[PDB]
RNA sequence: AAUAAAUGAUGCAGACAGUACUAGAU
RNA sequence: GGGAGUACGGUCGCAAGACUGAAACUCAAAGGAAUUGACGGGGGCCCGCACAAGCGGUGGAGCAUGUGGUUUAAUUCGAAGCAACGCGAAGAACCUUACCAGGUCUUGACAUCCUCUGACAAUCCUAGAGAUAGGACGUCCCCUUCGGGGGCAGAGUGACAGGUGGUGCAUGGUUGUCGUCAGCUCGUGUCGUGAGAUGUUGGGUUAAGUCCCGCAACGAGCGCAACCCUUGAUCUUAGUUGCCAGCAUUCAGUUGGGCACUCUAAGGUGACUGCCGGUGACAAACCGGAGGAAGGUGGGGAUGACGUCAAAUCAUCAUGCCCCUUAUGACCUGGGCUACACACGUGCUACAAUGGACAGAACAAAGGGCAGCGAAACCGCGAGGUUAAGCCAAUCCCACAAAUCUGUUCUCAGUUCGGAUCGCAGUCUGCAACUCGACUGCGUGAAGCUGGAAUCGCUAGUAAUCGCGGAUCAGCAUGCCGCG
RNA sequence: GGUCCGGUAGUUCAGUUGGUUAGAAUGCCUGCCUGUCACGCAGGAGGUCGCGGGUUCGAGUCCCGUCCGGACCGCCA
C-alpha cells in the first residue's frame, strides 16, 4: 500500500468532471459507449498526441471536447480528419456525435502527454536518467512549481527491479487544493514491461 | 480462459433463469456491480480519472 | 496521565438516595435499567413489609457493615508475590461494598432476585452475611498483610 | 512555645540456517 | 594467521613445569582505529487498553462458516504470526464452474487476415444430454450513373486464436505491516586527508523535527496541523410532495388558510489561545477565568512521510521468458466445489427466574422502488396465494420496529429452559431446492445446568444488548456495509 | 545338570501374600504459550497379566507341567 493519486481525490474541491450530464435507466450503458469511445480514440490518436478527452451527453446529442496540444496533428487539413473522427463514432455508436478540439498552451506540463514522451523515448532505447532529467528540465523551463517522475521495472537488469525518484520544487499531494495533473503510461520493453508514473504540481487556488 | 469465458457470458442461454452477470470490461465474476456493470478495480480507476459524474471521495 | 471525573443521577422518588442510585446503576444486564429499578423498588418494598421499618436505614446499616476499611493488593518484589495492605477511600469502598452485595445476592438463590436481595440486605444489616464473609476474609489477610502497612 | 522524610538488595529466561539477495559513467 | 609456544633435541628442577624452539598441512585473509546503522536482561525520560480496576466473551455444548489432516469421478486455485484462516468469493440446484466421469470439435468459443455464393434469422419432425447434426417449411439485405462497397452465414487455404499452464526470486499496475508513528532528505558553506559530521545536536514545549531560545551555519522539500467532508449553535434566502400554532373544518395534516416552527437545501458567521490572571525567559509553551454550541488539532471521516518485509496478487488486466496446441484449447449432460473417526480460528443459539408462554400499549433512524416497489380487500393457524390502488417517488409503497412498559400465568425440574438432529404435511422462487436454500404447522426432543491451561474486545453515548434497510440476488446471510 | 527368584501398559517398577478390583513415572497423542524450538502447563488413550492344564461361582493372585532371564552348587580321591 502506498499513495493515492490526486485525480480522484481533488474532485469537488477544484476540479469539474471529465463527463458532466445527469442520465438514468442507461448510466451503466452511456458509461460503456463512453469507455468505448475513449478507447477508441486512444488507440486511433495515440500517435496525435492526446492528453485527455471529455464528453456532455446533450439528449441524443454527444459534445466531445478534445485536448491534444497540436491541432495541425488531430485536425490537419479540417475535414478529411474531422471525416475520419466523427463519422466511425457516429457509426461505431449509433448517434449523433459532436467533436470540439481544443489546444493544450505549454504541453510540456500535462502529465499524461509527460508520461507518453518519457515511455516513447523509453521505448527509443534512450537510457532511463537523460530523458527523465531532459523532461524535467523540459517541463521547469515551461513552468511548473512541482514535477514528479517514478519509472519502476526492469532498467537494464533482469534479476532485480527497482525504482527510481527525480523531482524538483514543491509536490504537496497532502494538500488538497494543488491541482496536481496526475496520469500513467506504460512502456513494453524486450526486458519486460516499465510503467511510468508522473504527477506534476501546476499551482494552488485560494 | 478468459475471452472464451466473455464469449459464454455472451452467449444466448437456454434459459433466461441461466444467465450470469459480468462487468463487460473485464473476465471478474465474484462481485461484478449492477449500477455501474464495471468491475471492482476498473470502476475505483475510472472513479478516480474523472468520469462517473455521479460517484466521489465519500466522508462521514 | 491523571484522574478522571464522572457524576450519577440521584433523584429516586422510592428511598431517595445518591447510593440507592448507584446501586440502580449496577446489577443492571443488556441495558434494561427499568427491570433493575423495578427490582429494587421491589425489594424495598418487601423489606418495608416484612420489617416495620424504612428501608433507608436498613441499606445504610448494611452499606456501612460490608463497606471494607483495608485493601489487600498485591506486589511481585522478587519471587515472592508479596501483599501490601491499602486503605480504601470512600468512594473505593462504596463501590465494593455495592460489587458484593450485588454479587452475593445473585449468587444466593432463590425464587426472585427481589427477595434475594432482601435476603441479602437483611443478612448484612445483621453482619452475619456472605458480603460479610468476604469482609472478614479481606480483614483477615489485610492483618496479616499488616508487616507492610508501608513500604 | 515550636517542630522536623523516611525505608529500600529483586529470582528465572537455553538454542535458530547450511546453501540465498540490488548495477554505474563526463 | 591457525598449526604452535605444540613435537624432536638440549639445559634447569623432587615434582608441577620452566628456557630454547621448528616442520608438514591448511586459508587468503587475520588484525588496529574510527564513521553510520542495529541490538542489549545498561542508564535517564515519555505513552499505546499496554499494565493496574472493572463490563462482557472465546476456550465446554449445538449450529453456520473457513482453514490444515483423512477420504474422493473432482473435492479447481491462491493466501499461511503479528501482516492466512466470516480472507479472494457483496450470496455453488444448471448457468457462475476453474475441477472431474461421459458424449464430442479442431482457422476452432473469441478478433484481424485471404478467394468467393448469397442475408442471416424465424416455425417444425428424429437422435438426443446436449453439444451438434439428419433435415423440411424459408430467407425479404441494402447503396450508387452496372464495376463495387457496407455486414452476416457458409465453402476451402494457411498466417493465427486459446491458454484459470509455470515463473509475484524478472515486472507494470493495485494493496497489507512498521504507521497516523514522526521522522526521512536536498542546495550552498565549514570540519575531518576517510567513511562521515555540522543543518536534524543542547535547553523549554507540543499529539508532531509544532514552535521558541542558543546556534558553525544559512535556506528548502517529503512529512505533521492547516484549508476538504460530516456533526454539534446562529442571521438571511424558501416554504411543497415538510410542519399545523394561532383560524375555521376533518375518523384521519385529510381541506381553505400561514410560513409562526421542527424540517429540509443555499449563502454567511462562528472557536481562531479570541480575552484576563498566573506560570514560564519577557518568548515558544502550560493551568485556571467570562462568553459561548463549541477552549486549547470541539468529535469523527478522507489524507498513510523515506524505506523494510526478494510481503500478497502472472487470477482483474498487460506482461518477457518457458511449455501444449486434432489440445495444458473449445461445446454439452451429470457430478464435485457442500464427504468427515478429526483438530483449530470467527460468528450465532443455549443452559433459565433480570426467567418461559399469553392479553393491552408507545417511540424509531437511515436506504430502495419500473418487467421494479407494490397500499387496500379476500383466502389460509402459518410461511404465503388471488384482484389491485399508488409510485419514476419530502406525494405512494416497502414498513404495524423489537427490545421496553402495564397485566395473566408457571415455578427451581434437564423443567411450560433451548430448539439442534429428527418423520410427515405445506409456502417464496425457478425447467427442477433429491448431492442442493430459506421459511411455516404438526409430534417429540437430546448436547447442554456456565464450561482447562490460556486467551480476546472495550475509557462514553464506549461496553453490553434489541430491531431496521441495501449490496451479491429468479430464490438464497449467524458474514459485509450502515442506521437507530 | 541340581536347587531358589521373576515373566504385568512400548520401557522401568507397583498390584500377587488377602482368590470376586490392574496402579506410579517414563513414553505417544490432543490442546495452550512461544515467530520457530526446547522448557513449561491442562487433558486423552494405551497392559489381560510368558505359555498350557487343574480346585472352584470365580485365578494377574491358589497347585501343577513347559519356554525364557537371573542367584548359587555341579565336590572327595
Amino acid at each position: 500500500g502506498q499513495k493515492v493519486n490526486p485525480v480522484g481525490l481533488r474532485i469537488g474541491v477544484i476540479r469539474d468532471w471529465e463527463s458532466k450530464w445527469y442520465a438514468g435507466k442507461d448510466y451503466a450503458d452511456f458509461l460503456h459507449e463512453d469507455l468505448k469511445i475513449r478507447e477508441y480514440i486512444s488507440k486511433r490518436l495515440s500517435d496525435a498526441s492526446v492528453s485527455k478527452v471529455e464528453i456532455e451527453r446533450a439528449a441524443n446529442r454527444v459534445n466531445i471536447t478534445i485536448h491534444t496540444a497540436k491541432p495541425g496533428m488531430v485536425i490537419g487539413k479540417g475535414g478529411s480528419e474531422v471525416e475520419a473522427l466523427r463519422k466511425a463514432l457516429n457509426s461505431l455508436t449509433g448517434k449523433r456525435v459532436h467533436i470540439n478540439i481544443l489546444e493544450i498552451k505549454r504541453a510540456d506540463l500535462d502529465a499524461q502527454l509527460v508520461a507518453d514522451n518519457i515511455a516513447r523515448q523509453l521505448e527509443n532505447r534512450v537510457s532511463f536518467r537523460r530523458a527523465q532529467k531532459q523532461q524535467i528540465q523540459r517541463t521547469m523551463r515551461a513552468g511548473a512549481q512541482g514535477v514528479k517522475t517514478m519509472v519502476s521495472g526492469r532498467l537494464g537488469g533482469a534479476d532485480i527491479a527497482r525504482s527510481e525518484y527525480y523531482s524538483e520544487g514543491t509536490v504537496p499531494l497532502h494538500t488538497l487544493r494543488a491541482d496536481i495533473d496526475y496520469a500513467t503510461s506504460e512502456a513494453d520493453t524486450t526486458y519486460g514491461k516499465l510503467g511510468v508514473k508522473v504527477w506534476i504540481y501546476r499551482g494552488e487556488v485560494l | 480462459a478468459k475471452k472464451s469465458m466473455i464469449a459464454k457470458q455472451q452467449r444466448t442461454p437456454k434459459f433466461k433463469v441461466q444467465e450470469y452477470t459480468r462487468c463487460e470490461r473485464c473476465g471478474r465474476p465474484h462481485s461484478v456491480i449492477r449500477k455501474f456493470k464495471l468491475c471492482r478495480i476498473c470502476f475505483r480507476e475510472l472513479a478516480y480519472k474523472g468520469q462517473i459524474p455521479g460517484v466521489k471521495k465519500a466522508s462521514w | 496521565k491523571g484522574p478522571v471525573a464522572k457524576r450519577d443521577v440521584l433523584p429516586d422518588p422510592i428511598y431517595n438516595s445518591k447510593l440507592v442510585s448507584r446501586l440502580i446503576n449496577k446489577m443492571m444486564i443488556d441495558g434494561k435499567k427499568g427491570k433493575s429499578q423495578t427490582i429494587l423498588y421491589k425489594s424495598f418494598d418487601i423489606i418495608k413489609e416484612r420489617t416495620g421499618n424504612d428501608a433507608m436505614e436498613v441499606f445504610e446499616q448494611a452499606l456501612k457493615n460490608i463497606m471494607p476499611v483495608l485493601e489487600v493488593k498485591a506486589r511481585r518484589v522478587g519471587g515472592a508475590n508479596y501483599q501490601v495492605p491499602v486503605e480504601v477511600r470512600p468512594e473505593r469502598r462504596t463501590t465494593l461494598g455495592l460489587r458484593w452485595l450485588v454479587n452475593y445476592a445473585r449468587l444466593r438463590g432463590e425464587k426472585t432476585m427481589e427477595e434475594r436481595l432482601a435476603n441479602e440486605i437483611l443478612d448484612a444489616a445483621n453482619n452475619t452475611g456472605a458480603a460479610v464473609k468476604k469482609r472478614e476474609d479481606t480483614h483477615k489477610m489485610a492483618e496479616a498483610n499488616k508487616a507492610f502497612a508501608h513500604y
